[PDB]
């Protein structure tokens, strides 16, 4: 399925499709605002990835239920 | 238990009309309720309810405890209302899955009937002959030595 | 068998379920707050010069890029495993529920009460 | 809201709301104008009695079916039938209900396009969908494979399906059905003296066919037995007296299904078009189709057909395969029960042909992705 | 941790953890998209069934192998096969397990480089190593010398080895293998009336070949005997009945191995390419290679091949040398057993291509010292 497309998509999200931006080129109050904004966005991303880890555990448990059901069903 | 008493207190009048219609159809005058289970089944089918033949058989085999046919309208009415469907599908399958996830402290894709026993023991509630044995018997109804997820579903599906 | 036993059992199981729901929700809230606090490093309002402001701001920019890449990677992993979970859900559902699909009906409701028509 | 599962059919219109067990209103699809003059004034005589009303005044009407062989030949009468079905037998305005019509396989396109155009312009439904009459009958059996022989009253068609993937190159549609059996019975009754000619008396012959005829397990032995003894002669009382006695016409009328040479048709019987439909399928799904042969439709209600067909197919098929014929007791309404099940599904809820889509592409939308 | 000994092969993917006796999961390597339309809604129909699932629904699929002759011609399908193998047949995430693929000799470089790039980027393994399919089969026999003829299903190759020193100038790779024998059998079955055309029926012909065909000790005598008596005609029941009788097609299908002129190939049979591979070796190790001829691979499982090959080589070889043909009963999984043994060695533990090494030199690392 053209894994080149998958690789380039991942790379673009890694560097281009993500909000990648040089910002430490500003005046004092504005630089403080921008640093706080990026840090808080990244903190929200921390909460998101924590929930991703939690739901990933849940999906792992669901797949365990899947295997147990399949083995018991055959 | 007390749930039956509460249901008696919350007498739904919409079904009360049909149940008193059964009262009239059965009692042909000063009748002390001889309990004609044939008439009981005919009423159950007539009033729009869908009693299983095994349910009517249980009604046949769980009446006339007095021995004289005359059964108090209280206990008979309780039997009739409970044999009538009063439930909403017993919660949701999504709730069942989430709660079973809660219950999988073993984190092994299921729970154990022994684990079930210990968890209900943590509730600090009385376990008796009605309790204890059939709890673990039907929780692991397939008797795998552990309660599977679908076993947990089948244990208490359609019950609130 | 008495259904009063099933009623009492369901009351106890409902209490178990609600207690575990609130307990897990509270634990998750606490863990979430703790993780965010220990990971989202607070910004400081004083003690740093303008040059220090710029230095720490660029440091946080780099850190933001690093952990953003990490969280996007784990998000992609979550997406792929979720696709897999959905596929296996369909697989096991076809394994089990392929027989039960037609069974879903609400039957003989109104037409059984039409004896007065003729 | 709830969906209307209508099923035009040919001979009996079956309709009802989605999610029930049986159709709410079942009535013959005939529209009969009066033919005599009429002398009483103010009697309130209408110009056309449709549906079940014209089966009670049929003595002075000229009943004419608006659907000949699956296809619709008289669009005004069909519109009248639909209007009656919606407004008087169900009493639900169509402005607030999706509809799910049914159509035989291999029918002319213009019929389907005109059907959707009528449903969207005259009755002005929110959304309608057209489904093949055999897939529904497969739904009702709760299967997902199997080859279904849906011998209706207009047309007999035989759609094989495996694992949900229909095989479009193996559909064998044959135009012998209940109506031709009625005509053949009416034609062989003349050998005893009973002559039925009027279009009203076709209904009487249909009643005779329904109540008396049966399919013989072995044809020659029955022909020999009926010609020696008299244990088969069953009598029947006409709508005015003068009982009649049907001899070996009992099993000769429905025998036409297995020997279409009786009414001059060339093709092979319903016992051999099923085997041919199977043999066109791939070599690896023939066992499953052999084991899950499904019967549906009204005309497959003859007493003793599920054994004759099994005997014939077992004669044709290889000796190792197991031949099983599914004949549910609710055969007549199998298509409509399947239609109700399909309309009640959540996954199907986005397949309807929404009205805005029709406004953008015209009636030819039905052949497109929304099939 | 434990290593994953995968073995792509061509026709059967064999995998399992290192250190066992037999592969954990063995399943055909075919990916088949459905080809018909599909009418049942909500049946949960997937877009591609891979592995052993597509050998049960093969009636409505178009199976297509992703590996033609050792080389891989369709990388997306091969990636799908690997993903299935890791996640559903073994249920071990590849992020925590080294892998040991196998590759035929004299294959294109780009195939091997793409294989390692996939394993390192998509599945993200810790370390992978690619080994020649014949050295493993020599491991499994517990020898250290010998010339191994690994007649797989894709390609037949003949690697001579002495005292652990492989002879790169004496590898004779021939592209006749089990698949060409299946096609030739399917082509000669048409001489009795049985026509198999669909890509699904190729599997049926493969089953016929596996269960009935055998290699004749002397070809002309068998051809004469089968043409007079009828003691050879063995019958076989298709997946739907209609048994078939195979006459002298039994030993004519696998005879193609020793006379590749049957399918139009120019080269000499597997009985003479082994002798040529030996004669290219030095004059002092020919006795040891004569005495330790090893057979492996699936296609060398025909009943009676270990005698025909010995007779042929004894005819070719000098009369003094002793010719011995090692044919272990576990021939089919010999390569994988050898792979498990090699992965379980302590001396081999530092030969893996570690991921940091790949990051520094790119996919072309495989041709380098870490072979
Ligand atoms: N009980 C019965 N026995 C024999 N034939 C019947 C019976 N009921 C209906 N039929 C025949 O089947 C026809 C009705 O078929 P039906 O399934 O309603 O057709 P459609 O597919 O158009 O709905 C009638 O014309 C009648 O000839
Ligand atoms: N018992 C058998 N008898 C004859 N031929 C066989 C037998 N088993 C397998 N084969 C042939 O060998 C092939 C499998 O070879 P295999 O060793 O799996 O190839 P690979 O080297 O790709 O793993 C099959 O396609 C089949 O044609
Ligand atoms: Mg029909
Ligand atoms: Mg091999």
């Amino acid at each position: 399925g053209k894994r080149q497309t998958e690789r380039e998509k991942k790379k673009k999200i890694l560097a281009e499709r993500r909000k990648v931006l040089a910002i430490d080129h500003l005046n004092e109050d504005q630089l403080r605002e921008k640093a706080k904004e990026l840090w808080q966005s990244i903190y929200n991303l921390e909460a998101e990835k924590f929930d991703l880890q939690e739901k990933f555990k849940q999906q792992k448990y669901e797949i365990n239920v899947l295997r147990n059901r399949i083995n018991d069903n055959q | 238990d007390d749930i039956y008493k509460a249901a008696v207190e919350q007498l739904t009048e919409e079904q009360k009309n049909e149940f008193k219609a059964a009262f009239d159809i059965f009692v042909l005058g000063a009748e002390d309720g001889c309990i004609s289970t044939k008439e009981l089944g005919k009423v159950m089918r007539m009033l729009g309810q869908n009693p299983t033949p095994e349910e009517l058989q249980e009604m046949i085999d769980e009446v006339d405890e007095d021995g004289s046919g005359t059964v108090d309208f209280d206990e008979f009415l309780v039997m009739m209302v409970r044999c009538m469907k009063d439930d909403s599908k017993g919660k949701s399958e999504e709730e069942l899955s989430d709660l079973f996830r809660m219950f999988d402290k073993n984190a092994d894709g299921y729970i154990d009937l022994d684990e079930l026993k210990m968890m209900l023991q943590a509730t600090g509630e009385t376990i008796t002959e009605d309790d204890i044995e059939e709890l673990m018997k039907d929780g692991d109804k397939n008797n795998d030595g552990r309660i599977d997820y679908d076993e947990f579903l089948e244990f208490m599906k359609g019950v609130e | 068998i008495s259904a009063s036993r099933k009623l009492q059992l369901k009351t106890l199981m409902l209490q178990i379920a609600k207690q575990e729901m609130e307990r897990e929700a509270e634990e998750r809230r606490g863990e979430k707050g703790r993780v965010l606090r220990t990971r989202c490093q607070p910004l400081e309002l004083d003690g740093l010069g303008f040059e220090e402001l710029q230095d720490l701001c660029r440091q946080l920019h780099a850190r933001v890029d690093k952990v953003d890449e990490e969280r996007y990677d784990v998000e992609a992993k979550v997406t792929k495993n979720i696709t897999e979970i959905a596929d296996l859900t369909q697989k096991i559902y076809d394994l089990r529920g392929k027989f039960k699909r037609p069974t879903l009906r609400r039957v003989r409701i109104s037409a059984d009460a039409m004896m007065q028509a003729l | 809201t709830t969906a209307l599962v209508c099923d035009n059919g040919s001979g009996l219109v079956k309709a009802g709301f989605a999610g029930d067990d049986a159709p709410r209103a079942v009535f013959p699809s005939i529209v009969g104008r009066p033919r005599h003059q009429g002398v009483m004034v103010g009697m309130g005589q209408k110009d056309s009695y449709v549906g079940d009303e014209a089966q009670s005044k049929r003595g002075i009407l000229t009943l004419k079916y608006p659907i000949e062989h699956g296809i619709i030949t008289n669009w005004d009468d069909m519109e009248k039938i639909w209007h009656h079905t919606f407004y008087n037998e169900l009493r639900v305005a169509p402005e607030e209900h999706p509809t799910l019509l049914t159509e035989a396989p291999l029918n002319p396109k213009a019929n389907r396009e005109k059907m959707t155009q009528i449903m969207f312009e005259t009755f002005n439904v929110p959304a309608m969908y057209v489904a093949i009459q055999a897939v529904l009958s497969l739904y009702a059996s709760g299967r997902t494979t199997g080859i279904v022989l849906d011998s209706g009253d207009g047309v007999t068609h035989n759609v094989p399906i495996y694992e949900g993937y229909a095989l479009p190159h193996a559909i064998m549609r044959l135009d012998l059905a209940g109506r031709d059996l009625t005509d053949y019975l009416m034609k062989i009754l003349t050998e005893r003296g009973y002559s039925f000619v009027t279009t009203a008396e076709r209904e009487i012959v249909r009643d005779i066919k329904e109540k008396l005829c049966y399919v013989a397990l072995d044809f020659e032995n029955e022909m020999a037995t009926a010609a020696s003894s008299s244990s088969l002669e069953k009598s029947y009382e006409l709508p005015d007296g003068q009982v009649i006695t049907i001899g070996n016409e009992r099993f000769r009328c429905p025998e036409t299904l297995f020997q279409p040479s009786f009414i001059g048709m060339e093709s092979a019987g319903i016992h051999e078009t099923t085997y041919n439909s199977i043999m066109k399928c791939d070599i690896d799904i023939r066992k499953d189709l052999y084991a899950n042969n499904v019967l549906s439709g009204g005309t497959t209600m003859y007493p003793g057909i599920a054994d004759r067909m099994q005997k014939e197919i077992t004669a044709l098929a290889p000796s190792t395969m197991k031949i099983k014929i599914i004949a549910p007791p609710e055969r007549k309404y199998s298509v409509w029960i399947g239609g109700s099940i399909l309309a009640s599904l959540s996954t199907f809820q986005q397949m309807w042909i929404s009205k805005q889509e029709y406004d953008e592409a015209g009636p030819s939308i039905v052949h497109r992705k929304c099939f």
